[PDB]
């Protein structure tokens, strides 16, 4: 029984939070994009020399 | 005299060996169930 029990909670929370890493390496690599805006806003001040 | 007696007397008790053997062996053949669900109630420790 507690075996088992330790087994899934592992078994469980690995499929979980490790794979759930897709969390902050999605909301964190999406920081691209999101910064890389300021560039198509970069050239509208050249236009504006 | 005794002549009879002696000779009679020692079948009354391997009659209680004879059943008391059997008690053994049903005892005995009893191990054969001593640890059975000892290992099946643990071995879905195996599966998990």
């Amino acid at each position: 029984a507690a075996v088992s029990a330790l087994a899934i909670g592992t078994a469980g929370l690995l499929s979980q939070v490790p794979v759930v890493g897709e969390a902050m390496g999605g909301l964190g690599a999406i920081i691209d994009a999101l910064t890389m805006k300021i560039d198509e806003d970069a050239r509208p001040a050249v236009g504006s020399f | 005299v005794a002549i009879r007696s002696e000779g009679v007397s020692e079948t009354q008790q391997n009659l209680e060996g004879v059943e008391n053997a059997m008690e053994d062996t049903a005892d005995s053949a009893g191990d054969s169930a001593a640890e059975l669900e000892t290992f099946s109630k643990r071995f879905k420790g195996a599966m998990g």
